[PDB]
């Protein structure tokens, strides 16, 4: 009973641990996607002028 | 009323020779972009 509470809490909490670390794999392609996309502002701007 | 649209034009062609760089146009900057 002890040795199998123990497997399946450890199940448990390396479970949620890859939740976690899922997140913030977004970071980057967020920063990557303003600073891609914010020169169609300059670029319709330079399309008036 | 000639001699005051005449000493007139030549202070305003004056002025422009003296900025030089328009030629009442603008030669010297155009096209620049930046961001």
């Amino acid at each position: 009973q002890f040795g199998s509470t123990l497997l399946s809490l450890l199940e448990r909490k390396d479970s949620l641990s890859f939740d976690a670390y899922q997140m913030i794999q977004s970071g980057d392609l967020y920063r990557f996607s303003i600073d891609l996309q914010q020169q169609d502002i300059d670029i319709n701007k330079a399309s008036l002028e | 009323n000639e001699l005051r649209g005449l000493w007139d034009r030549i202070e305003n062609r004056i002025y422009n020779l003296r900025h030089n760089l328009t030629l009442d146009g603008k030669e010297i900057n155009m096209d620049l972009y930046d961001s």
